[PDB]
This record gives C-alpha cells, structure tokens and sequence, in this order.
C-alpha cells in the first residue's frame, strides 16, 4: 500500500493478458467475455476516457 | 432629441466572451456567436442533468466490475446489503471498491451470506430457522 | 432498491422516508450543545 | 440414484453452519476486534457519513464541499452523528443503519463559508420565441475533517 | 428493404410490434391493485 | 508534511543498502527478492511485483515497470514498514494538551 | 376524472391522504379506483391525543404510530 | 459554461483548519461619499455597525475612506495576496452587513469551478486497487500454458 | 470453520454480529504471498561487444547504436509495439497545439 505514487500508477494501470480456450465453445459466449476484458469494464477504475484495457488471446 | 447607443462594444462583448474557445467564425462573428453561445447554455443545462445518470452508470459498472472480481453479480449484492440494512449508495460503494479492497471483499462476503441464508430459508420453509444475518432490527 | 422488501419489513419503499437516517439530527456542536433544528 | 444433467441443481450445495457454534465464533470476533480497538493498534480509520443528504466517505484531515449553508460561523468544530461505516486496515465496522455515537466520533472544523461559481441555466424552444436565462450561485460550506476516534464500547 | 408503408403507428398497416412479459407482469400488478382497491371499497 | 512521503524529502540513494543495514541492525539475516507478481515482460510497458522474504516470510513487496525498479521499491516499501511511515499509520495529533 | 382526482386532494403522487368510509366519498374513489391505492387506517395505539399530536408518524404498512421516535 | 471557463481543485489555504483556523480576511477598505445620494448605505453602515464588525474580527484592518466618488466600493484583500473589489452602490445597511460578512467568511481563492467536492490526501487506506490485488497465486508462479 | 468467499486472495474475512444485533463487525487481516508461489528473479547480464584489443572503442561499439526510418514505418514501428493504431501518433495542427492548458490543475 506504501507505494510511491509512479509505481502505484503503474500498479493500477497496467495491462494484463488473458488466455481463452475457444474449444467447443459457442462464439458468442467468447466474444462476450473477450469485450468485457477488452473494454477493461472488469476494473473497479474503469473509465472510458481512461486507456484501461488489457489484452486477451483467444486459441 | 435623437438617442443612440454608446456601450454597444460592451454588449457584443458580453456575448463574445463565451465564444472565444469556438472553431469557425463563431469566436468572431457577433450574429454567429449569440447562436452558438445559446446552445452551449442549453447544452450545459442539459447535461446538468444528465452528469448525475452519467455518474451513476459509472458507478454501477465500478460496482459490477468489482463485485464479478468477487464472484458476485450487481443485483444480488445490492439486495443482499439491502437486506442486511447497510444503506450505503453506489458512490460510497465504488469509492470502498477502488480505495477499499478488503472492506469491499467484506461486504461482498456478507452479501453472499445473506443470499445463502435467504436460500436456505426458501427452501425449507420453515419459520422456526432465522439466519443469524437474517435478523432484522428496528429503530431505537 | 429493495422496496418491496422494505415494505415488507415495514420499512418506507425509500431509505429518506421517516428513518431514522434522516429524522435524527446529523451533526451538533464538539461542546455537545445541540445544534439548531433542520429546516425539512 | 439417477444422475442427469437436469436432475441436480447448477449450483454448488451450500451448508450452513450450526447457529450456536455461529454466535460463539461471533462472540470470539467481537472480543478480538475489541481487544484490537483497545490496545489501539489500528493505524488510521476511514468513515462513511451521512451529512446533508449526502454520504461522504471521509478521513483524517479531509477536505469536503457541502452545497449549502449552515448555521456556524468559520472555525467552529461540528461532530458528524451519522456514521454508518468505520474502517481500518485490519477490522471494520458496519451500522444497521447507522453505528453508536459512544462507539464512533467524527469531528469537522468549519472553514470557509462561501457562494459557488455561476452555473448557466438557459430554456430555450424552436421557433417559439421562448429564452429564459438564469444565473445560480449555490451558497457552499467547506469542512475539515479532523480526526476520527472509535472506543472500545463493542458489544 | 423491409419498409413500413406510411407512418409507423397509424395507418392501416402498421408496425407488428409485441406484447412482452414484462408488459404483461406490469399489467397483472396493477390489476391486482385495483382488485385490492375495489375490496376496499365495498363495504 | 501533509500529503508527503518520507522519502520525498529524505531522497535516499541505497535503499537496499539502507535496508539491509537496519536489518543486520534488528538482528535480521537478509532480505531474498521473489518475482511475485508479473504481467507481460517481452511488451514495451511490463509491470512487475518484487517482494522481499525475510527467512521466508513477506516483509513488503512492490511493483515496477522493471525487475531492478521494482526491486528498489519493495526495499523503499520495507524501508517505510521499519520506520513507521506506513500511508495508512496514525495521523499527526492536533489536540490541546 | 382529472376534476375528482383534484376534489379528493391528490394532486400530488406519491401523497397519502386520510379520508372518511363514507359511501359519499366511496363514489368518488369508485370513479378513480384506477389512479389510486387504497388502505385502511390502522391505529394500534389509539388516537393521537392532544398531547401527541408532534411526535406522530403515518408508516408506509399503514399502521398511524402515537408515539414516533421518543427521547 | 465550465468548458469555457477555468477551474481547480478543492482546497485550503495553508492547511487552514487544521491545526488552527486563521481567518483569510486581511483588510477591508471602504470607499465611500459623504455627500453622495448613492453612498447612503455606506455612510449609515460605517456609522452603525463598522465597530462592531472591527471588534468581532480582530484580525482584518478596516480603512475607511471619504473622497469624493460616485459609486461606493469596498476592497478584500486576503493573506494570499487575493483582492476582491465589490460594488456598494445603493445597497441597504443589511445588504452591506450581508455581503462584509460574506467577504469574512470567504477564504479568498478564486471562486471558479471545483472539480471535486471533496479532497483528501492519501485516500488509498489498507491499500488500492491493482489488477493483481484480488487474484490467487499459483504454485511456483507458473504461467497459464507454462509447464515447469 | 466457515468462510463465504475464498481466503486466498489477499486478505481472510472473519464477519461477526454484535450481541446487541445492531452492529455487524468484520476482522480482514491481509494476505502475504507465500515463499512457494513465487520465482527467482531472473538475470539478463550480457556483454557481447567487448573486445580484447581495444575496450575504448568495445564501448563506443556497444554505445553508438543507432537508426533512422521514416514518417510512415516509423509510425507502424510504434503501433505495432504499444498494440495502438497509426492514428494516434500523428501530429495535430497550431488550432488544436495552442488550445492545450499551459498549467493544468493538480490534485493531491
Ligand atoms: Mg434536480
Ligand atoms: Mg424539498
Ligand atoms: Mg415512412
Ligand atoms: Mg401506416
């Protein structure tokens, strides 16, 4: 919690990658999941101004 | 006795002072300004308005967001700390969401357990069991 | 929301309806004094 | 035992504990919270209140704007009655609705007693030849919150 | 390419909107309010 | 000072050396530095959590665009733990003796 | 129906109002039964007494309190 | 219009009310008449109750000036250098008393747009939130498709 | 014992309800991550342009790196390296250079 206040930004706003495995799963029910990663509304510091998205890979 | 009218630079420039920051020749042109200068107003009336539904949607997602990272969906944590009498509004939850990490799995956790209870007391029907979260307390 | 769950409780349909979060004063003075009645 | 996809519920079966071993493991919480709030190890408390309508999730030493004027002068301290959250980094305490005023105590210093920037407000309707402008200066009150006590008072 | 001749929702051929079941609910919630209020009102 | 930080106004150079003499002073070993935490490392903007273990227990932990950045800040957040200038520790008192 | 509804007092929504079980008003409420939710007056406690008129409160269960919040 | 405007952040004058509250008002100049119809608010003001507001705020210089003017104007200057020029011009002795006491309770920022309602100096109590502060760890780190 | 949510993830919810029934208290300890669930840092040290003749210009070697690409695949360069489009690295004209705060507010 102590942070400084660029690692803490740096903690807050970093990108993550997700992994999801497509296999005899209905397109759909990915893609909605995968939009709600993209968009970052998975965030409590969710903006749409802000950058907030992290990386998804689908296989 | 003929009148005319001296302080007309200082009523264009009324109206030229809310227009400096346009594009065009609105920033300029007097009888394009007083246009674009009324609907800026009606504009920031308008979304006045719309700020605090704006606002709460933000909270709302902030809300979803957090709650689905606990394993939790909106509507049943809402009317879980409903029920628990914790009268706390979305502003204040998005705040304890972002700021308040584990005060936020708290509520989360008490939520989920008085959604249990209330499970469990559907299914069993019976009036004699009462959830020790489940308990309801008046005003003293 | 939750309404109709208060109202089965017996509780207002709205949390500012005759609870106790707005009938009781919500500050007073550090000395204890009390403060001057709200005017809703 | 017949075992399909529709012949249990999609749901994890949940089991409670029993009520009594519940109250005593309550009991347990509730003296080591206590015991916490009496050596005073909590570091520093955050509080969510309820002032002028609105709840307002403040600390030591905060800043908040209240929309409208009250009947203080500058510089008088003011104690906050509605806490309905208290918190630190360890334990944290909930209200239903509200907490106990021997529990908790939250105390304001008023400092500057002031009127807002002019908000625009313009009706306007096509080709009707209806404008209305008006001009808003909301009287506004700045609070310091100074410090947020808690007693070993907990039942 | 499927165009509505005239307006939407008035002329003789209109939109074939439908009824949905939150419609129906909210229907069936006041009408047993107002079977509540004519109760009331009987005696 | 409120608002501030301590080592905003110490501004320290060492700080795992720092760290590490405070320790030897409170009778500790060493400090271990484990990757805890780690998001993305052959991107351009990597984030990575370095925690410091003292005979295998976590004493702080801190996040960095880098490893060797977020090496320096753990031994900062451990370095504030050890002082008392923790962001969430009691407040300054202002109060009438 | 407008006019009954504004001769009954409920102009404003969401406003309960008293009213007599007489079949002189009972017409009127028959006539706008529709616009309208109507329950009976519950007073566990009594009337409210002279000395109780401050301190009373209408709950939304329909239960009129004498005494609200004392001390 | 707040996007034609400027704006700032909440705030307070060196940490007032902290430790102690210091009162912004520096000193009130009054620029008024003694013969002009429009200054007669003024002149009753500073004959009533220009005393009494002296002695209940020890800490602001009062100026009093009768010159020859024809609008009355009264002059705020607070401990951040801020100066506030208000116009007096017949206005009643309540009006007066209404807006001098308004000028002492202000704090002498600039009266633009706030941002926030609110402010705070490390909100971040118990920690804030980071992507990693609500996911499990897995046994030795290893990554999703990583095989040890 | 009994947990509603899982005490994995960076703190242990304890929740509790006073004997009085008004007040619903809970004790959240944080969560330390345990030795065995973390890695070594790894070490990237390594030196490939020195030279046993002259270290002097071992070092310019490895300190003269340089490169030059144009507008366009430079452009493409960074887009393709912060996962962003071509769109946002290029520049705005004086209209919207000159209309940026030169003193934007600062919180905190
Ligand atoms: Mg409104
Ligand atoms: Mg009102
Ligand atoms: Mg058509
Ligand atoms: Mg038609």
């Amino acid at each position: 919690s102590s942070f400084s206040k660029a690692p803490q930004q740096w903690a807050t706003f970093a990108r993550v990658w997700y992994l999801l495995d497509g296999k005899m799963q209905p397109p759909g029910k990915l893609a909605a999941m995968a939009s709600v990663k993209l968009q970052g509304l998975h965030k409590p510091v969710y903006h749409q101004l802000s950058d907030c998205g992290d990386h998804v890979v689908i296989m | 006795l003929r009148s005319r009218v001296t302080d007309r630079y200082w009523r264009v420039q009324e109206v030229l002072k809310h227009a400096r920051h346009f594009r065009g020749r609105k920033n300029r042109c007097y009888r394009l300004a007083v246009r674009a200068v009324t609907r800026a107003f009606v504009k920031c009336t308008r979304a006045r308005r719309l700020k605090k539904r704006s606002l709460r949607t933000l909270w709302i997602n902030r809300i979803t967001a957090a709650s689905q990272e606990h394993g939790l969906k909106y509507p049943a944590f809402i009317i879980n700390l409903i029920k628990c009498q914790v009268e706390l509004n979305r502003k204040v939850l998005a705040d304890l969401a972002i700021y308040e990490p584990k005060t936020f799995k708290s509520l989360a956790a008490l939520a989920k357990r008085r959604r249990e209870e209330g499970f469990a007391a559907a299914l069993g029907d019976g009036k004699e069991p009462d959830g020790i979260f489940s308990r309801v307390v008046q005003h003293r | 929301a939750g309404s109709q769950w208060r109202l089965q409780q017996g509780f207002a349909a709205n949390p500012s309806g005759y609870g106790p979060l707005t009938e009781l004063p919500d500050w007073s003075y550090a000395d204890g004094r009390p403060a001057p009645p709200m005017k809703g | 035992v017949p075992k399909t996809s529709l012949g249990s519920p999609p749901w994890p079966d949940i089991v409670l504990p029993d009520p009594v071993e519940e109250t005593r493991h309550h009991a347990e919480v509730v003296g080591q919270v206590n015991e916490l709030i009496a050596a005073g190890r909590y570091g520093r408390l955050f509080a969510v209140v309820h002032f002028a309508g609105h709840q307002w999730k403040v600390t030591a030493e905060d800043l908040i704007l209240i929309e409208n004027e009250l009947d203080v002068a500058c510089g008088e301290r003011i104690r906050l009655e509605k806490v309905l959250l208290v918190g630190a980094d360890n334990f944290t305490l909930l209200g239903k609705p509200l907490l106990g005023k021997e529990l908790v105590r939250v105390e304001a210093t008023v400092i500057e007693k002031t009127e807002s920037w002019p908000k625009i407000n313009m009706k306007f309707q096509k080709r009707k030849n209806y404008q209305r402008k008006r001009i808003t200066v909301n009287p506004q009150t700045v609070l310091r919150i100074n410090s947020i006590e808690i007693a070993p008072c907990l039942c | 390419r499927n165009r509505i001749p005239g307006r939407q929702w008035i002329g003789k051929h209109r939109r074939p909107r439908p009824v949905s079941a939150q419609a129906k609910q909210n229907m069936i919630r006041r009408l047993e309010t107002e079977a509540e209020n004519q109760y009331w009102l009987s005696r | 000072m409120t608002g501030k930080e301590l080592f905003e106004m110490w501004t320290i150079t060492n700080p795992m050396g720092l760290l590490v003499e405070e320790l030897k002073k409170r009778k500790i070993s060493a400090p271990e530095s484990r990757l805890t935490r780690q998001s993305g490392s052959t991107t351009a903007l990597p984030v990575y959590f370095v925690g410091l273990y003292c005979d295998r227990k976590l004493i702080a932990e801190g996040p960095g665009e880098t490893v060797l950045v977020a090496e320096e800040e753990a031994a900062r957040v451990a370095l504030r733990k050890l002082f008392g200038f923790t962001e969430n520790r009691r407040p300054w008192d202002y109060s009438k003796p | 129906e407008k006019d009954i509804i504004k001769m009954l007092g409920l102009e404003k929504a969401h406003t309960p109002q008293v009213h007599k079980n007489i079949p002189s008003v009972n017409a009127k409420l028959k006539v706008v039964k529709h616009l309208i939710r109507i329950k009976p007056l519950k007073l566990p406690q009594g009337l409210p007494t002279e000395e109780d008129m401050a301190n009373t409160c209408l709950k939304s269960n329909g239960e009129l309190v004498v005494r609200w919040l004392l001390n | 219009t707040a996007r034609g405007t400027a704006s700032r952040f909440l705030t307070s004058v060196l940490h007032n009310g902290l430790g102690r509250y210091v009162q912004q008002l520096q000193r009130l100049s009054f620029s008024l008449s003694r013969d002009a119809p429009s200054s007669r608010g003024a002149r009753e003001f500073v004959e009533r109750e220009v005393t009494d507001f002296a002695r209940r705020n020890p800490g602001v210089v009062i100026y009093v000036n009768p010159r020859p003017c024809c609008v009355p104007r009264v002059v705020a200057e607070y401990l951040n250098g801020a100066v506030r020029e208000e116009s007096i011009h017949c206005k009643s002795v309540e009006e007066i008393a209404a807006l001098v006491q308004k000028l002492a309770d202000q704090s002498g920022l600039d009266v633009i747009r706030i941002r926030k309602p609110f402010h705070t100096d490390s909100p971040s109590i118990q920690g804030q939130w980071h992507p990693f502060t609500n996911k499990p760890t897995t046994l030795g780190g290893l990554r999703p498709r990583e095989v040890q | 014992t009994y947990s509603s949510l899982p005490d994995d993830y960076n703190c242990k919810v304890e929740l509790a309800l006073t004997s009085d029934g008004r007040t619903i208290v809970c004790y959240h300890p944080s969560v330390d991550i345990p030795y065995e669930h973390t890695k070594p840092i790894p070490r990237p040290d390594p030196v490939h342009n020195i030279e046993e003749t002259h270290d002097l210009v071992l070092k310019t070697r490895l300190e003269e790196k340089g490169e030059h690409l144009e507008q366009g695949p430079m452009i493409e360069q960074l887009s393709k390296m912060f996962f962003t489009t071509k769109h946002r690295w290029y520049p705005r004209g004086q209209y919207h250079r000159r209309r940026r705060k030169p003193n934007p507010p600062k919180d905190r």
